[PDB]
DNA sequence: TGCTAAGCGCACCTAATTTCCTGACGGCAATCCGC
C-alpha cells in the first residue's frame, strides 16, 4: 500500500445533538422547567478600541452605539438546565469514502487490533469524564454553587454527578458510574452494540437573574452579537459540546511541560494555548502514513490519538 | 366531427428542462406542444382518432431547482454527472455542461377535434398520461382529466399568451435591444422560446435519429409572453398555442 | 503562428459543441442572411452580433483566437500599425465557414410537425447570441441568472472563442410571477390532518357510534387540539365524497345511515382535516350539534 | 447482417423514482401525526486541519477557518423521520425512444421477448424490491436507528410492512411473500403485460429525539458562497430521485470479481461505483461488449450476463455507436 | 327554528433636534478535458 486513497473520508462516531436551555429552581428541579429566551440589548458605549493618533483626537469622546443580544435568567429561577443527547456509532462502520479496498481492509485490521488490545475503553472513559466534569458548560461553569449532571441511557437514569468535584486536567478511572457508561460506549465503538443514544441533562445553580451565555453565531459579511436560538429558546451549538467532549488528548509531545488536555485535532492546534502541539511526526497524517502505509507498531498513546480522530472524522484524502 | 375542450388539471412535473441557450426558467413551448403531439400519437395508436390542434398553458406553482442568494439572484443546481458516452467514458468523474431544471404544476387545456369526444377519451388520456413526459420531466401526479364547456370550469391559474406587439413596438436598435428595453418597461413579461428557424436546407445528413424523415439544422427563436388570470381571459382561443409552419420557420403562435 | 494557423480555424455563429463538448467533428453554422427587424422573434440575424466566433479544433492553431482578443480590439479590422507575419493581412475575413455536414447523438435532435408529416430538427446552439446577451445584461437590471457550470477546460474543449471568454454566461430569467412560487405554506395547505384516535379501539364506541357521553369532551378536545390554527379557505379544503361515508359504515355494516346520527369529521374539514375513514365518528345529532357549536366558538 | 449498433440508440428509464420529502413524527403516533422538517443554516468556526504543503503549514496551522453550512435535525419532541417517495415502473420495450436501424430494433425486441420467456424480469424485480425493503435509500439515515419500517402501496393496496433492519445489505432474499407479491407486478410491468405501475413507499426511521437528519446535498457552483447547500423540496428537506435510484440499482452481484469483493454495486455501463475507484467491469464483462456479443454476433450468453444487460436497459441511457466525423 | 329593516362613522393643525453606530483573525481539501 503506497499513498492514501484519492477519496478518503470518515464520519463522526459521537453525534451530539444541539442543546436547549431551560430555567428551573434547584429544590424543584425534578418537577418544573421554563423556557429561556434571548433578549435584544442595544448598548451605548465609549470609543475604547485602540485608534491611531490622528483618529483618537477626533473620536475619543464620541458616543458608540452598538447592537447586541443577551440571555439572562428570571428573578424567580436560580438554575440553568441544558439538555442534549449523544448518538454513539461504531468506528468500522464510519468510513464514508475509500477509493481503495486494500486500504479499507488495512484500516479494519488495525481497528480490530485496537479492539483486541483496549476495547475503546480509555477513550470512552475520557469521554464520560468530559460528560461528568461538565466541560460543555464553557462560560457557564464559572461562578456556580452546585453543578449536577444526570446521564440517561435507554430508560435508566444513572446516579448523578457532582461535576464540581472533578478536576478538568485529570481523568478519573475509578468511578463506578463513569466505568459503567464507558463500557457501553466502548462496546458501541467496538461493534458489539450497533448504536447507543445517551441523553444528558445538567443543572447549573448559578443564581437569580444571572447571565446565561449561549453560543454566538458566526457573521461573515459587514456585525453584532447574534446568539443561538434552538426552537425559540436559547441554546448551544453541537460543535461546541463536541469540542468539549474531545478535550481528551494528553498524548502530545509536550505534555509534561503543559500538563492539561487539548482537543483532538489533526495538527494538534489549541486555541486556548495558542501554539500548535502536533505540527510534525506526531500528527495524524504522519501517524496514518506510518500505521497503514508502512506497517509499524506505534505506541499505544499514538494509537489512542489515531482512533480519537477516527471518532472525530474528516476528509483525509490525498491528491 | 366533434370539437371540444379537455383540461388536464394540475399536472405536477418533476425535474423538467429549463435551458434554451439564453433562458433559464419556463421550458420551451415546443416542449408542451410535443407533449400534446405525443399524447395525440399514443391515443391514435390505441385506435382513438383525436387531432389535438391547440394547447392552453396554465401555471399554478413553480420551483427552479437551486437556491436564492442573499443578493436576490438565482443559483441553479445540477445532478452529479454519471457515465457520459464518449472518449472519457471510463473515468469516474464526468464533465459538467450547461443545464437547468424546473418543477412545475400546470394545467393543459387542449383543443380536441375527434369523431367522439366523451369521458371515455378522458379515461384514455388518464391511461396515456402515465407513460409520457412533459419537457423532459416525470409526472408525479395529476388531479383530474375533465371536459370543460366555457371559461368558468377552468380553475384559478395564470396562463401564458404571446405578446409580440409589445416586442415589435419597442425602443430600437436590434431585436435583443428591443427585448431588453421591453422587459425594462413591463416587469410582468417574460422571454419565451417559441420555436425554430432553419440554418440550412431540407435534406438527408448522416447521424439522424430517423433516417427516413427529412432533416434541417435549426436555431431557436425567442419572443415575449405574459401572464393573465383565468377570470380576466376573454374569449379563450387566445390562450391556445398552436403549431404554425412557413418556409424556414417552425413557429408556435397564439393566433 | 498567426500566419500559418488561419487555414484550420473556422468561422461560425453556431457551434455544436456548446450543448455537449463530446460531439465529434467540426459541426456548426454561419448565418449571415438579413435582419427582418419586425418579425416577432430574436434570431442570430436579428440581434446585433457585433463580434463573430472563431472555432478551432486543435490547441496549436489557436493564434487567431488570441489575435482578435487584444484590446486597442483587432476587431477594428472592419489603427493600422504594421510589420511586427504577412498572410495575416485581413485573412481573418475570408476564413472557411463552419458548414453543417452531419449529425450525432450529442446534438439535440427533435421532431416538428410540418403539414401532416414531420421534420427532424437537430438544434445547433448560438455562441454569438449568448455572448451578446451576456454583454447586454451586465449593463442592465432585467431578471438574470449566471450559469457557473462550464469549466475553462471544457470551454477550451468547445473550440469556440466567445465561450472561452464567456464560460459562465449571464442569461435571462423566465420565471412565473413570484406569488406562484413554492413554499412550505403552499404545500402544508395541500396536506390534510388525520385524527390521533382509532375509532376501532376507542374504549366506549358501539361499533361506530359514541356510546359514552364523556367521550365527547375527548372528541371535542382532539378536534380542537389537532387543527386549532389550521383553518383553510374553500379552494384549499378537501372535497367531500360519498364513498367515504359509505366506506365508514361498510366498516360495521349499518347500510342506511343510522337515524339520529351524523358522520362527524373529528378534525373539521374547514380547520384542516382529511376526507378519510379515520376522520369520522357516527355521533348522535344532539352531541354533533354540541361539537359543531363548541368548535364554532373555538 | 447487423455489423454495428445504431447511430442513435436511446433508452428511457423504466424505474422512474420521484423526489423525496422528509417529515418528522413520533413513533407511537406515526400513522396520524406528521410535522414539517426544515433545513436550518449552521455557521461554523473551525481550524485549518487539511493537508497543505510544509511551507504553508508554518504560516497557517493556527489560523481560524470559518465556514458556511446548512443542517437538518429533528425536533426536541419528535424522534422519527418520515420519507415518502413514489416510483413509476414502465415497460422495457416501450422505453426505446430512438433507434435508427430497423433490424437492430427487431433483434433487440426478440432478445427482450426471449428474456420474458426465461425469467421474465422477475429476479431483477425481486432485487429492486429488496433494495426497497432493506432501506438502502436511507444512505446515512440508516445508521443509528432503533426501528426502520418500510411500507409499500401499489395502486391502493397497502401491503404488510417491512422490518428493514432484518435484511442484510449484501444478501438478496428470494422468499418473502410481500417481496414476491410486489416483484411479480413489477415484472409484469417490465414485460409489457401492464403499461404502468405506481408504487408509493413510506419509511419510518426511529433515530432518536433531536438527532441529525441527512438530506441530499445540492451541487451549486457559486463563487461568492461555497458551503453545504442541502436540498429543500417545497420548503422542507428531502432527497433527489437520483440518490434513491442509485440505491435501488445496487443489485449487480454478477461482476468478474464478486467472490473477492462480496458487495452489490450499482448497475452502470463499465461497472463504475463511486465508492471504489477502479472500474469493476472494464473490458470483457462490460455492457457494450456483452450486448455486441448478444445482438450482433448472436450467441447465448450466461443468464447472469443477461441479467446485467437487462438491468442496464432498465437503467437506460445513450447506447449508440462510437460516433464518427 | 327563526334571531330586522334604514340612514352614516368630521371638519384642522402637526408628528423635534445632537452625537454616533467597534476593534481581530479567518472564510478547506477533491473532482467535474476530447483528441
Amino acid at each position: 500500500l503506497k499513498s492514501r486513497p484519492e477519496n478518503l473520508s470518515f464520519a463522526r462516531c459521537l453525534n451530539t445533538t444541539e442543546a436547549k436551555f431551560w430555567q428551573t429552581d434547584f429544590l424543584k428541579r425534578h418537577t418544573f422547567k421554563l423556557p429561556l429566551l434571548i433578549t435584544d440589548k442595544a448598548v451605548l458605549a465609549s470609543k475604547g478600541h485602540e485608534m491611531p493618533p490622528d483618529k483618537l483626537e477626533k473620536e475619543i469622546m464620541d458616543p458608540n452605539p452598538q447592537k447586541s443580544q443577551s440571555c439572562t435568567l428570571s428573578t424567580e429561577c436560580d438554575t440553568l438546565r441544558i439538555d442534549f443527547g449523544i448518538k454513539v456509532l461504531p468506528v468500522k462502520e464510519s468510513m464514508y469514502s475509500c477509493s481503495d479496498y486494500n486500504y479499507r481492509t488495512a484500516i479494519y485490521q488495525k481497528i480490530d487490533e485496537y479492539i483486541a488490545e483496549d476495547g475503546f475503553l480509555t477513550l470512552a472513559k475520557r469521554y464520560v469524564n468530559n460528560i461528568a466534569n461538565a466541560r460543555f458548560l464553557w462560560r457557564n461553569r464559572k461562578g456556580a454553587e452546585i453543578i449536577e449532571t444526570i446521564v440517561t441511557i435507554e430508560d435508566k437514569e444513572y446516579p448523578s454527578f457532582n461535576s464540581k468535584s472533578f478536576n478538568l486536567d485529570t481523568f478519573v478511572e475509578d468511578n463506578a458510574t463513569i466505568n459503567e457508561i464507558a463500557q457501553q460506549i466502548a462496546d458501541t465503538f467496538a461493534g458489539k452494540r450497533e448504536y447507543l443514544n445517551i441523553y444528558v441533562t445538567c443543572f447549573v445553580k448559578i443564581g437569580c437573574a444571572m447571565e446565561v451565555y449561549p453560543s454566538q453565531e458566526m457573521t461573515f459579511d459587514d456585525k453584532g452579537k447574534k446568539l443561538f436560538k434552538f426552537e425559540g429558546s436559547a441554546g448551544m451549538h453541537s460543535q461546541k459540546i463536541n469540542n468539549a467532549l474531545r478535550t481528551i488528548d494528553t498524548w502530545y509531545p509536550d505534555y509534561t511541560t503543559y500538563e492539561f488536555p487539548i482537543p483532538v485535532e489533526n495538527y494538534g492546534a489549541a486555541r486556548s494555548i495558542g501554539i500548535p502541539f502536533r505540527p510534525d511526526t506526531k500528527s495524524f497524517y504522519k501517524l496514518i502514513d506510518r500505521m497503514i502505509l508502512k506497517n509499524e507498531d506505534l505506541p499505544i498513546e499514538d494509537k489512542h490519538y489515531v482512533m480519537a480522530i477516527l471518532i472525530r472524522g474528516g476528509m483525509f484524502s490525498k491528491k | 366531427m366533434m370539437k371540444g375542450y379537455i383540461l388536464l388539471e394540475k399536472v405536477n412535473i418533476e425535474n423538467a428542462n429549463a435551458f434554451n441557450n439564453i433562458i433559464v426558467g419556463i421550458p420551451a413551448i415546443t416542449s408542451f406542444l410535443g407533449f400534446a403531439r405525443a399524447l395525440e400519437r399514443k391515443l391514435n395508436a390505441k385506435e382513438i382518432a383525436i387531432r389535438i390542434n391547440g394547447v392552453g398553458l396554465e401555471f399554478h406553482e413553480y420551483e427552479l431547482k437551486g437556491y436564492k442568494n442573499k443578493r436576490g439572484q438565482y443559483v441553479t443546481s445540477c445532478p452529479l454527472p454519471g457515465s457520459i458516452p464518449g472518449q472519457n467514458e471510463k473515468k469516474l468523474d464526468a464533465h459538467i455542461m450547461n443545464q437547468a431544471y424546473i418543477d412545475l404544476n400546470m394545467s393543459f387545456l387542449l383543443e380536441v377535434e375527434g369523431p367522439h369526444v366523451d369521458m371515455s377519451t378522458c379515461k384514455s388520456i388518464k391511461s396515456t398520461m402515465e407513460t409520457l413526459r412533459i419537457a423532459g420531466g416525470i409526472i408525479r401526479n395529476y388531479k383530474k382529466i375533465r371536459l370543460i364547456d366555457t371559461l368558468a370550469d377552468i380553475p384559478y391559474g395564470y396562463f401564458l399568451t404571446l405578446r409580440q406587439d409589445n416586442l415589435n413596438d419597442a425602443a430600437g436598435d436590434d431585436m435583443l435591444d428591443k427585448m431588453i428595453h421591453a422587459l425594462q418597461q413591463e416587469d410582468t413579461l417574460v422571454p419565451i422560446a417559441v420555436g425554430f428557424k432553419a440554418l440550412s436546407e431540407v435534406g438527408h445528413v448522416e447521424g439522424q435519429r430517423d433516417p427516413e424523415k427529412d432533416h434541417c439544422f435549426v436555431e431557436s427563436i425567442f419572443s415575449l409572453g405574459g401572464f393573465e388570470c383565468s377570470k380576466i381571459l376573454e374569449d379563450i382561443n387566445s390562450c391556445l398555442w398552436r403549431y404554425k409552419t412557413e418556409e424556414g420557420l417552425y413557429l408556435c403562435t397564439i393566433i | 503562428g498567426l500566419f500559418q494557423s488561419i487555414d484550420k480555424n473556422h468561422l461560425a455563429t453556431h457551434v455544436a459543441k456548446f450543448t455537449e463538448t463530446n460531439s465529434p467533428g467540426n459541426i456548426g453554422a454561419y448565418d449571415i442572411l438579413s435582419s427582418d427587424m419586425n418579425c416577432g422573434y430574436l434570431d442570430t440575424a436579428n440581434a446585433g452580433w457585433k463580434e463573430p466566433d472563431i472555432v478551432t479544433n486543435d490547441a496549436k492553431y489557436k493564434r487567431p483566437q488570441g489575435f482578435v482578443a487584444m484590446e486597442m480590439t483587432v476587431m477594428e479590422h472592419l489603427s493600422a500599425e504594421l510589420r511586427h507575419y504577412d498572410e495575416i493581412r485581413d485573412g481573418i475575413l475570408n476564413m472557411p465557414s463552419m458548414q453543417p455536414y452531419r449529425t450525432n447523438q450529442f446534438i439535440k435532435q427533435v421532431f416538428f410537425p410540418v403539414g401532416g408529416s414531420y421534420h427532424l430538427l437537430s438544434i445547433l446552439p448560438s455562441t454569438v447570441l449568448n455572448y451578446e446577451v451576456s454583454d447586454r445584461l451586465y449593463r442592465s437590471k432585467i431578471p438574470k441568472i449566471r450559469l457557473r457550470l462550464l469549466s475553462s477546460n471544457a470551454a477550451s474543449t468547445t473550440g469556440s472563442r466567445l465561450v472561452s471568454k464567456n464560460k459562465w454566461p449571464l442569461v435571462f430569467q423566465a420565471l412565473p410571477p413570484k406569488f406562484l412560487e413554492k413554499n412550505l405554506a403552499k404545500a402544508l395547505d395541500k396536506e390534510y390532518l388525520l385524527p390521533d384516535i382509532n375509532i376501532d379501539e376507542l374504549e366506549g364506541v358501539d361499533n361506530g357510534c359514541l356510546i359514552d357521553e364523556a367521550l365527547l369532551p375527548l372528541i371535542i378536545d382532539e378536534g380542537k387540539r389537532k387543527g386549532e390554527g389550521n383553518y383553510r379557505p374553500r379552494h384549499l379544503r378537501d372535497e367531500r365524497k360519498e364513498e367515504t361515508v359509505q366506506a365508514f359504515l361498510d366498516k360495521y355494516g349499518y347500510c342506511n345511515i343510522p337515524v339520529g346520527y351524523e358522520v362527524h369529521h373529528i378534525v373539521p374539514l374547514s380547520q384542516g382535516g382529511a376526507d378519510s375513514i379515520k376522520n369520522m365518528i357516527m355521533l348522535s345529532i344532539e352531541h354533533h350539534e354540541r361539537v359543531t357549536e363548541a368548535h364554532a366558538s373555538y
